[PDB]
Parts: structure tokens; sequence; C-alpha cells
RNA sequence: AGGAGUGGAGCCUGCGGCUUAAUUUGACUCAACACGGGAAACCUCACCCGGCCCGGACACGGACAGGAUUGACAGAUUGAUAGCUCUUUCUCGAUUCCGUGGGUGGUGGUGCAUGGCCGUUCUUAGUUGGUGGAGCGAUUUGUCUGGUUAAUUCCGAUAACGA
RNA sequence: CAGCCACCCGAGAUUGAGCAAUAACAGGUCUGUGAUGCCCUUAGAUGUCCGGGGCUGCACGCGCGCUACACUGACUGGCUCAGCGUGUGCCUACCCUACGCCGGCAGGCGCGGGUAACCCGUUGAACCCCAUUCGUGAUGGGGAUCGGGGAUUGCAAUUAUUCCCCAUGAACGAGGAAUUCCCAGUAAGUGCGGGUCAUAAGCUUGCGUUGAUUAAGUCCCUGCCCUUUGUACACACCGCCCGU
């Protein structure tokens, strides 16, 4: 799971919350 | 025992086609690119292309003679008549289909496929192409289907170069979510022999030959020792 | 299904006899391109097949009209084990290597 | 202020309105309606007056030299040289069968899960980076006042330059 | 400057099509495809078997289709005409066709040629013409059914296949509301060939043949695009929204 192609694909969808977390986490210490 | 002209061409444009997708679907995994069947006097030689030639071959090569053998007793030809050959592509970053399976067995394990996706453009690009476009479309977890697409270099689309300047491999990746197809076009740079890009340039391309720097005297004078 | 022993035993043998083959799906119609004149009626040795590679044990690929066989080592000890015929007679499938 | 040929005057089809075996799937403006290259007796008819030869790698049940297979005109069948007649105890002969589904699958659903193909927005001339300007920013300039072209075609102009 | 108009010259002076930009649509296709992700009926499997009702009705509920107005429409058969193309075994049992039985020719049977620029065929029941004709238009001029001559041979055709003649007289000469397509070899007339197929076409895809009135313009209707402007719209005017 690509937590940036997943912040690309559904960051306006039900699970955008939760995926920009991931994003965060991916990129620094969020 | 003997069919019309027309038909005798078609027959061997179907005997070609399906050829090529039966040894499509059995090495898709082999880095097969493509077939190209050659007459020989009362005989058919068969050249495969493909990335991996060992993995075709095989040990002792068995699947060389399995899939001969096979062929032979498909295709109706007498006993002992069909031999095909497999020999390395020297293209093998600017073709299409290679490179199809290879995003194809890239994302068949499982696998992000954006980085997939960069690494097949920058390695077609690193192998000289002159420009491509990768789309993969298909589920990516949801009530809808997305389509991404990643581009490249420069590329054409309309009129008759895109005939023989891009080459199109459309694939199917199966998933356990369902299918996605993925689509690789390579625009071929302009190279005279070695068939690695089409041999006349872009139509709209027009050529000068460049002169070389004169910086000279007045008068040409002899000079001797 | 609907198919008798000796007919089994028939097919049996062609299996042991060839190993490699290609084939097509042809059911109804009563004479065959490739596979007929084989003394035996082409809808039982056609069924038989179809039980051969669609029990449940050994895999298949369906395109193109026609079919293309990988004959597992899981099917010849099954048929070690049910007919006793040990693999030491080779087929003669070995030659021209 | 133009017209010509129109769907109404000379070779039946598509699908809904629309008695029971008749108005039978997919397609709800352009972007459905001789369209699925779909010219329907029948193999492709599901609206159909009617049937048979029937399926299970397994989860559990009924138990072996018999637990039935398209397969007879004249007493008939519901059109039918179909044994289906509440009929012979002719006939491959262990083939199979019933209750629930994954299965060797179903032209079985879902095209509001998809791929690939098309169609269309949209036959028009439209569109986008990089670097540089402007704006806190969404964003804008480039991609333009004009003239010109079928054309973001060119001339030219010019915080844009190169593409 | 880009270019525009006209004119010689010229075979030809914006000349048929094909291909065709990211974002687009919950557009169509799961009934083209062991291309493809599972909630899930039934034994009356959406399997077979020249087998078998309809839909080939007529108060039309709609849509695509089958059709020319006069000396121009068609006959004297009195001169060499067109194609575009198709045509016979992996499957497979199904191809295109050149004389006589003879009523008056496709043709029920013998017959050869052609896997084809070789045969059909210099395309075998066709121009649009014409000493069968209209003297001013219901006559000879273009067919309301519907009957016989031998039927290509497809069990069935009627519950879709299969010829011209007796001249038996049909508002017999520019068409509710609404409108569809079209600018030169357009339109329209006309036949022919491919696909489907058993030479099955009223369908479609192509091809020739006769041959063209009107217009070289506009933004009025329907829309589209390159700007400026307004917006309380952004599911985007089929929007949003006010009132007992």
């Amino acid at each position: 799971t690509d937590p940036i192609d997943d912040f690309q694909v559904n960051w306006n969808t039900k699970h955008g919350s939760g995926v920009t977390r991931e994003l965060m986490r991916e990129l620094n210490g969020g | 025992v003997q069919i019309s002209k027309k038909r005798k061409f078609v027959a061997d444009g179907i005997f070609k086609a399906e050829l090529n997708e039966f040894l499509t679907r059995e090495l898709a995994e082999d880095g097969y690119s493509g077939v190209e069947v050659r007459v020989t006097p009362t005989r058919t030689e068969i050249i495969i292309l493909a990335t991996r030639t060992q993995n075709v071959l095989g040990e002792k090569g068995r699947r060389i003679r399995e899939l001969t053998a096979v062929v032979q007793k498909r295709f109706g030809f007498p006993e002992g008549s069909v031999e095909l050959y497999a020999e390395k592509v020297a293209t093998r970053g600017l073709c299409a289909i290679a490179q199809a399976e290879s995003l194809r067995y890239k994302l068949l394990g499982g696998l992000a496929v954006r980085r997939a996706c960069y690494g097949v453009l920058r390695f077609i690009m690193e192998s000289g192409a002159k420009g491509c476009e990768v789309v993969v479309s298909g589920k990516l977890r949801g009530q809808r289907a997305k389509s991404m697409k990643f581009v490249d270099g420069l590329m054409i689309h309309s009129g008759d170069p895109v005939n023989y300047y891009v080459d199109t491999a459309v694939r199917h990746v199966l998933l356990r979510q369902g299918v996605l197809g993925i689509k690789v076009k390579i625009m071929l740079p302009w190279d005279p022999t070695g068939k690695i890009g089409p041999k006349k340039p872009l139509p709209d391309h027009v050529s000068i030959v460049e002169p070389k720097d004169e910086i000279l005297p007045t008068t040409p004078i002899s000079e001797q020792k | 299904m609907l198919m008798p022993k000796k007919n089994r035993i028939a097919i049996y043998e062609l299996l042991f006899k060839e190993g490699v083959m290609v084939a097509k799906k042809d059911v109804h119609m009563p004479k065959h391109p490739e596979l007929a004149d084989k003394n035996v009626p082409n809808l039982h040795v056609m069924k038989a097949m179809q039980s051969l590679k669609s029990r449940g044990y050994v895999k298949e690929q369906f395109a193109w009209r026609h079919f293309y066989w990988y004959l597992t080592n899981e099917g010849i000890q099954y048929l070690r084990d049910y007919l006793h015929l040990p693999p030491e007679i080779v087929p003669a499938t070995l030659r021209r290597s």
C-alpha cells in the first residue's frame, strides 16, 4: 500500500482523513 | 489441396495471428516480444524474440521441444516440419509488448503501481526512447475505478507517422480484486539502419546540413619552408 | 460423464501412449479433424478426456478453441497408484533429444 | 424573399402503446427504436397451448451381479415412426439418482465492481508542463490589443522565454 | 506583414476519406471473448431433435424504410457500353457458371471451364433511347387488388423462397400540425455487387449510370468557439429560491 498513491486517489472520500494520516506518517514523523 | 490467393493470404495471416496469441498466452512471463515467420523453400522457420532466452529454452531445451511439438501437432504441418528458434531482442527497453509484460509482472505480485510505472517509464527513456506514456486503468479500492497515466517525453497521436513511430501494447492484469488494464506506448527515435527506430523522419521535420566555423585571412598565400 | 469402463481403459492407454497432446472441444459432431478413426466412439473418448482434465486435480487453459496440456506428476502418481503400472516403462517421447 | 428531394401514389421491418400460446432480453432526445452487424419456423424464442435424456474436487444422509438410457406403426399421445401410453418385465449394461452451493458452469445477475473496445461531450480549435513575472492564496501570465486563417493558422504585439 | 479577391496559363488553383489532444460520461457492451471480481433462482440445463403458437394482425400508439408530374415517361432491338467486386475440404456435408428436352428464354436431367486480368465475362430473361405515341391532357402516358402457361426445386413459406403476358381502370398531373437530409458529378432517379446466405433483401456496406433547380450568405431559429460582463448557481438554470 503506497501512502502517496492512496492520498492521490481517495483523499476526497470517506477515507480521506485516515489516508491523510497515513501519508503524513510516510513523509515525516506525523 | 489448393485455395485461391486471397484465401491463401488470409489463411497465412490467421496462422500468424493465432501463433502470436498462442506464444503470447504461453510464455508472457518469459519476456516474449513477438514472432516472425520466415519462408524458406518447402520450410517454415520461426524466430521468437524474448528478453529472457535461458527460460524459453530451459534445461536441455525442454520447453522448446515441447512447444515445437505441440505447434507441429496443431498446425497441420507434416511430421517434424516446424523448427522455431529463440533470439534476444536488441531493443528491449523500447518494445511495447516487453514493457507491458514487465509492468504486468511487476504488478502481479502485488505492488504499488506508481513506483512500477515510473520505473518502467524511466527504463524506457534511458533506453533511448523519444517519449512514452503508460496508462493503468482499473480498481484502486472503493466503489469506483480510476485511470492514472504517466507520461514523459514527446509523443504523437494522429496521422500516419503514429503507425511507424509509436508501438502500442494493451495488457490485462488479473488481481484478486479484479482486472486492471495497462497500456504502454513508446515513441521510437529516428535512426537510419539498426532497426531500433523507423527509417523515415517525421514528415514535418526539415533538416539542414550545418556549416563549420570559417575564420580565414583575406587572401590565400602559399607557404613553403 | 455417462462413460463406460472399457472406454475408460481405452482413453487411459491413449493417455499412456501419447502424454503430450493437442485437441479441440468437439462433442456432437460425428467426424473429427485430427482425433478420429480411433476405432472408439468420438463422444465417449472426448468425455473421458473431459473427466481426465476436469476431475479436479490437473489444471487446464481454454483459449483459441484448442487445448494444450501440462500433465502433472500428481496425475501420473494417481495413475500408477490405481492401475499399478510402474514408470520403468518410460514413454518413447524421450527420443530426438 | 433560396430551394431540391420530403412521412402521405406503387417490394415491412424495429419496439412500446396494445384479449388468453401475440405484442416476446439489452438500448428512456440528440448519444434507443432493419441498432446488438439481431433477415423471429427450428440449432440462436425467455411473451410460448407442451417434455425428456438431468450435477456435484465436499460437506451428511438412503446401500450392490440391477437401484433405468435418446430407443414400437395398428385401442393412443395433445400436432409429431417421441416406450410418456396407469402398457413390454425387448434393450450400452454398476453406468447413476433425491435434498443446499461453491464446481468440469450458467447468452445466470451486477456495465453503479472492472478490463478492452466503441459512442458522445466536440468537428469544433482546443489543451499542458518547466523556468521566469503577479497574487497571502485559490489562481493568473505564457495561451494576447489588433489584422489574418478552415484552424491557438500565421503576422505581429508583448513579463514572458523556451517547449 | 500575414493574407484576401480576380484573371491568364493550366489536367487540376479552399480540391473524397482515413488517422486524430489529459479531464469528461456512473453513456453502451458481463448476450463477442477460462478478458474478469460473487451477494444468488431453478430441474420447466434458457443444452440437442426436417419437430412445434404467435409477431406475416388492421379503430395505426410511435420510429427507419418500399415511390417522379409529358412529345422529357417508356417498345423499334435498327451502331462497339459500366463497375466495385465475389466465386469450389484443417473445419466441410453447402462455390461462380458457358447447349439441348421446348410451351416463348433462369430452367427438374447429360454436358465442360474457372482456386481465377486465363472461366463466368469484352459481366447471358437491363441504357434510355426508339417507323407501337399523347394536338392538349384521363388517351395509347406511368398500374388498386387479384386468375392461367412451364414453376429455378426450399418438408413447411399460407403461420417471410420462386417469371412476363389478357390492357380488369385506382384523390390517375407539388401534399394536417410538425419536420429530416443535402452545395457538383451534392440531391434525386436507376440498376448492380458484397455482408447476412440455402443464387435467401423491403436492410446495410460499396459501385457505377442519367444527372442536377437553388446558394458562394447570415447569426433570425438550433447550437458551437477565441472575449468582456453579471450571478444569491457549483448535484452547476432540469440551478437556486419566495409566499397564508
